[PDB]
RNA sequence: CAAGCGUUCAUAGCGACGUCGCUUUUUGAUCCUUCGAUGUCGGCUCUUCCUAUCAUUGUGAAGCAGAAUUCACCAAGCGUUG
RNA sequence: CGCGGAGCCUCGGUUGGCCUCGGAUAGCCGGUCCCCCGCGGGGUCCGGUGCGGAGUGCCCUUCGUCCUGGGAAACGGGGCGCGGCCGGAGAGGCGGCCGCCCCCUCGCCCGUCACGCACGCCGUUCGUGGGGAACCUGGCGCUAAACCAUUCGUAGACGACC
């Protein structure tokens, strides 16, 4: 069964400025400025909603399948929009028993230095995503602070370095060491 | 982003079909490919008819959606979409298909002798165009 | 049985006359198919499966189409079925939205040929009925099933793909 | 001094898969693709025309290089627009995808 | 049925049209990628194998068990007099491959530099190019060979020198010089050219494309052999004693 | 139709084409493919890659340098599925693989003519947009193809060189339609003598 | 499929009573091919191929703390001897 | 290189089209008043087109000759017409743009006559100064190498190779 119309409206908040090129939305806000294709989803993309109000998507014609791109559209841009207004920020917190994993960054981001993980001799590198500033937290003893606007490029990096501390060839049910992603935050809160 | 909907009331040129080049109201839809459909002064009688073999112009009409043949004669009697269609730029491009397909060999041959004038005097000025916008450029 | 677009061609007949009981009862149903010859036949196989007669022992009284009487106005028609799965026998109730008794099981012959590859010999209509507005299960019907109905066409793909079967412009597919 | 045979190619004869019947050929006309499109032709005369190293006459000419076969067009072939003619003499199969000459002058307007 | 205890092959198939090498000279089939910031170099030089020697050294890999002791160690000595440049030659990228622009030699050649164009040098009259060196003196001396530096700075990628060897200075009894193109891995084109255009006519010593202890390829031809028996070539077992026909 | 055909081959799809190209060349016409990396295959990429690797491991044991011969250029890789389409074991069927010619890129004379499209054979006619596909370019990549680095830096040189050409006919046709503007009643009876019989209109 | 074993716990590892298959490295059945003869066991040598993976690369499982070890997945690249 | 005269042969063809990029639930063009970049490019606004008419359903150019004697159109075209500067390399093989000589007056309407009118009939009409093979005029240039024989081994069954 083909459903006829499905669609859904997002709420465009006032500090925020959305236009589309056709199917790639661009949004600028405070913080910067965030564009994201869709040109491969095939749905209408309107900005019915005057001043500037509403960015509703259709779908139109389409079966169970594509239906379900409707939302997933809509959430694409509202993370869009939380992240231009406020940011994204990704805690995570270093767990070890014996040897302290020793955390430093190296050029402002883009370089996590991990020495020490289960007392290992090989030094892990990770870089992050271009616009993603890791920094070493403070009020807190073992944990990092990843910030920036794309939740996509924001929380891989955190992944990124997620699964560069995975220990080979032991019972992980034992070994609980590892730097993980303890709190999906934003940077400023309102 | 679309502008013009299958709706209750939308005028459609008929593309191909035993109805082809003729306009058409669309009554009711039936289904995802079939819509009841209704030229009442183009002479066409109320039958289903498939949407891949139609395509809708800019036109609206304003009838309910089951009207019966009487009031789909009303409202594209006025607002007179017989002579409002012959005044878009569709209906003078169709009427142009139609006449060259239309003419004689006598016609053809007139035109070989106008058009190679007409080619030429338009010719004559941009070539001097170019000569004014060389000058410019000095 | 084949297909073709069906037809309504309604059929009436008795158990010939014998010596005992002289006027026997007539039946009539509404056979289902695409001419003479074959709805002739369809009856014998649903009188057979009903009454105790046989092609040899009766008579076929009056066959004749019987031709919607509502053809320019859409309906709602339902329609109760049996058919043979490779299993064995279902029987559903099936919503098709067309605007003829005889184009509405055409729709369901192609149906379950095509969503469960079931030929017409093995299908039996039990009964056809017309519905009103509500009454309607099916979202499939229900959703065309109001007043300002409003589609675009989004991805009109050009037919006439070998009218120039070469050509300068690419084509276009937004209308 | 132009065309007076419009262009066609010659680009079989009537065949099965594997069989092959050399009586009739089947003409591709250019500029006609519907088996309704192509009962003009019916009727119209044909000239494989080509030229081989000897002299050989010529009406309304002197001896030439030139010499032809020649036909005549039969009937519609298949719905798109092909034409089944046969010509006085057997098509030599070398002629397979190259110009035949349909011509108008046995015209029926 | 399967082989009872397995072995590896015998020789590898990663060589094996195993055929009389079609060349004398060893060709270079890939020179260095071009990193094109560092200076202009050459990637490739020419010598002659004399002998081998022993050689003393102190060795410096601490952790091994011969840290600052003394090696003896078996070296070959390449007899490599300056090379001589005589032409320049362009190449330009195309989807099909990698195709050669423009050839130009310089205005002198060499004696030996001649040897190298005819197999019979004695009975001809030695009149190789003769007539191209006419082109560096005259007005001409400036349409073919000096729009063509142009076009081979507009359209050029990367840029060879033909150079040719002394044969003269050595003990040999040869005297056809040895010819061959060595890419110039320098930077920017232009840059690559306008150094290979002061160059022609000029010496090239080893100390220019090689320092010490520097890794470099030696690209030769193997020694002869000729024709031998598949225990030789493909180095198989022996069969045994008994038999009949052949071990 | 009639002299040297020149078929774009992006946006087509590679037997979708192939199979009309293989059909006009036995008729005598002279067609000329160019651009065949843009040309793409329906199905994922993986599925179309996976596919051609098993083409690969398709190779005479006894001695492979007389097997089959996987060619990696998109060209040679489109021009073999029409040479699949041919009766190449005939004399015809050679005649006609000489008739067509097929180009990685698009090189010269062929670069500056108009070329024409097949839409029995293009993507977005044949192909429902909620399907996945791959490039003839990609696809010739990672089975070993060695210029996709050129051929694409090459053709955004000419497509440098034929925006110029381009933007000056776009100018051309500016003077045209403000000529006939200002040249329009000495015209007057002759575009009236155009327009009654469908022309410019 | 699952009654059970597994201190407890069906399914970590196993698995009865039953039941569905694959395979042609076992033997049979059969007698289609060859009796104007296809040289009818092993071993030696040599190549190549399969994966129903013993090792090694990457992994998921454990009644995996470490060590050791079984179970399973992508995998036939290179090994598999005196 | 130019331009000359015959003669085997191998054939196909019988106006051209001299070009953006690409999108496809979008595009095309204008014009920019305004803004940024290197006459253009990018941007923003607006105005037109979009079953596309600055549309390959397309566009271009003509297809009996000449006379002369009016109108509309008026410096176009040419003499392998001649020199110089460009631009183009992906397998370039093409154009483009400037001086000078001589010559011609040609597209559209009209008058005015003419041109073997071969007597109803077929391969007519061209890309054609085709492609290839042999031979008769002028000007400028030219001036060999290869293989054998010999020799050498860095090579070898002979060949081949240095
Ligand atoms: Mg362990
Ligand atoms: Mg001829
Ligand atoms: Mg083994
Ligand atoms: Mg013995
Ligand atoms: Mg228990
Ligand atoms: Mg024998
Ligand atoms: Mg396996």
């Amino acid at each position: 069964m083909k459903t006829i119309l499905s669609n859904q409206t997002v709420d465009i908040p006032e500090n925020v400025d959305i236009t589309l090129k056709g199917r790639t939305v661009i949004v600028k806000g405070p913080r910067g400025t965030l564009r994201r294709d869709f040109n491969h989803i095939n749905v209408e993309l309107s900005l019915l909603g005057k001043k500037k109000k509403r960015l509703r998507v259709d779908k139109w014609w389409g079966n169970r399948k594509e239906l379900a791109t409707v939302r997933t559209i809509c959430s694409h841009v509202q993370n869009m929009i939380k992240g231009v207004t406020l940011g994204f920020r990704y805690k995570m917190r270093s767990v070890y028993a014996h040897f302290p994993i020793n955390v430093v960054i190296q050029e402002n981001g883009s370089l996590v230095e991990i020495r020490n993980f289960l007392g290992e001799k090989y030094i892990r590198r990770v870089r992050m995503r271009p616009g993603v500033a890791c920094s070493v937290s403070q009020a807190q003893k073992d944990e990092l602070i990843l910030e920036g606007n794309d939740i996509e490029l924001v929380s891989n990096s955190a992944a990124l370095i997620q699964q560069a501390t995975t220990v080979k060839n032991k019972d992980i049910r034992k070994f609980l060491d590892g730097i993980y992603v303890s709190e999906k935050g934003t940077v400023q809160q309102a | 982003v679309f502008r013009r909907f299958v709706e209750v009331g939308r005028v459609a040129y008929v593309s191909f079909g035993p109805h082809a080049g003729k306009l058409v109201a669309i009554v009711d839809v039936i289904d995802q490919n079939r819509a009841l459909v209704d030229g009442p002064c183009t002479q066409v009688r109320r039958q289903a008819m498939p949407f891949k073999c139609m395509q809708l112009t800019d036109f609206i009409l304003k009838f309910p959606h089951s009207a019966r043949q009487k009031y789909v004669r009303k409202a594209w009697e006025k607002a007179d979409i017989n002579a409002k269609w012959a005044a878009t730029r569709w209906a003078k491009k169709i009427e142009a298909r139609e006449k060259k397909a239309k003419m004689t060999d006598f016609d053809r041959y007139k035109v070989m002798k106008a058009r190679k004038m007409r080619n030429r005097l338009i010719k004559l000025e941009v070539k001097k165009l170019q000569k004014a916008a060389l000058l410019k450029a000095s | 049985k084949a297909s073709g677009t069906l037809r309504e061609y309604k059929v009436v007949g008795r158990c010939l006359p014998t010596p005992k009981c002289r006027t026997p009862p007539l039946y009539r149903m509404r056979i289902f198919a695409p001419n003479h010859v074959v709805a002739k036949s369809r009856f014998w196989y649903f009188v057979s499966q009903l009454k105790k007669m046989k092609k040899s022992s009766g008579e076929i009284v009056y066959c004749g189409q019987v031709f919607e009487k509502s053809p320019l106005r859409v309906k709602n028609f339902g329609i109760w079925l049996r058919y043979d799965s490779r299993s064995g026998t279902h029987n559903m109730y099936r919503e098709y939205r067309d605007l003829t008794t005889a184009g509405a099981v055409t729709q369901c012959y192609r149906d379950m040929g095509a969503r469960h590859r079931a030929r017409a010999h093995s299908i039996q209509i039990m009964k056809v009925e017309e519905i009103a507005a509500s009454k309607c299960r099916r979202p499939a019907v229900k959703q065309f099933h109001d007043s300002k109905i409003k589609f675009p066409l989004p991805h009109r793909v050009l037919r006439r793909q070998h009218k120039p079967r070469f050509t300068t412009k690419r084509p276009n597919t937004f209308f | 001094s132009g065309r007076l045979w419009s262009k066609a190619i010659f680009a079989g004869y009537k065949r099965g898969l594997r069989n092959q019947r050399e009586h009739t050929a089947l003409l591709k006309i250019e500029g006609v693709y519907a088996r309704d499109e192509t009962e003009f032709y019916l009727g119209k005369r044909c000239a494989y025309v080509y030229k081989a190293k000897n002299n050989t006459v010529t009406p309304g000419g002197k001896p030439n290089k030139t010499r032809v076969i020649w036909g005549k067009v039969t009937r519609a072939h298949g719905n798109s627009g092909m034409v089944r003619a046969k010509f006085r003499s057997n098509l030599p199969a070398k002629a397979i995808g190259h110009r035949i000459r349909v011509m108008l002058y046995p015209s029926r307007i | 049925s399967h082989r009872k205890f397995s072995a590896p092959r015998h020789g590898s198939l990663g060589f094996l049209p195993r055929k009389r090498s079609s060349r004398h000279r060893g060709k270079v089939k890939s020179f260095p990628k071009d990193d094109s910031s560092k200076p202009v170099h050459l990637t490739a030089f020419l010598g002659y194998k004399a002998g081998m020697t022993h050689i003393v050294r102190e060795v410096d890999r601490p952790g091994s068990k011969v840290n600052k002791k003394e090696v003896v160690e078996a070296v070959t000595i390449v007899e490599t007099p300056p090379m001589i440049v005589v032409g320049i030659v362009g190449y330009v990228e195309t989807p099909r491959g990698l195709r050669t622009f423009k050839t130009i030699f310089a205005e002198h050649i060499s004696d030996e530099c001649k040897r190298r164009f005819y197999k019979n040098w004695h009975k001809s009259k030695k009149k190789a190019f003769t007539k191209y060196c006419k082109k560096w003196q005259d007005a001409a001396g400036a349409a073919a060979l000096a729009a063509d530096f142009s076009s081979m700075k507009a359209y050029c990628q990367v840029i060879r020198v033909i150079a040719h060897t002394q044969m003269r200075l050595l003990p040999l009894r040869q005297k056809k010089a040895h010819l061959m193109e060595i890419q110039v891995n320098g930077g920017t084109v232009a840059e690559k050219l306008d150094w290979a255009r002061e160059r022609l006519e000029q010496q090239v010593p080893v100390n220019q494309v090689f320092g010490q202890d520097e890794m470099i390829d030696v690209i030769g031809v193997t020694k002869g052999k000729g024709y031998k028996g598949v225990t030789s070539r493909w180095h198989t077992k022996k069969l045994p004693r008994k038999t009949h026909r052949g071990l | 139709e009639g002299q040297v055909l020149v078929l774009d081959g992006r946006g087509h799809l590679l037997g979708r084409l192939a199979a009309i190209v293989a059909k006009q060349v036995l008729l005598g016409r002279k067609v000329v493919v160019v651009r065949c990396e843009g040309i793409n295959i329906s199905g994922n990429f993986y599925r179309n890659k996976l596919k051609y690797l098993a083409f690969l491991r398709k190779r005479m044991n006894t001695n492979p340098s007389r097997g089959p011969y996987h060619f990696r250029a998109p060209s040679r890789i489109f021009w073999r599925t029409v040479r699949g389409m041919l009766p190449h074991k005939t004399k015809r069927g050679q005649a006609a693989l000489d008739r067509l010619k097929v180009f990685d890129g698009i090189p010269p004379p062929y670069d500056k003519k108009k070329r024409m499209v097949v839409p029995a054979a293009l993507k977005v006619v044949r192909l429902k947009p909620t399907r996945k596909f791959a490039y003839l370019g990609r696809l010739a990549h990672e089975v070993g193809w060695k210029y996709q680095a050129v051929t694409a830096t090459l053709e955004e040189k000419r497509k440098e060189k034929a925006k110029i050409h381009y933007r000056k006919k776009k100018q051309l046709m500016r003077l045209r339609k403000q000529a006939e503007k200002n040249v329009e009643k000495k015209i007057d009876r002759f575009t009236e003598v155009l327009k009654t019989h469908g022309f410019l209109v």
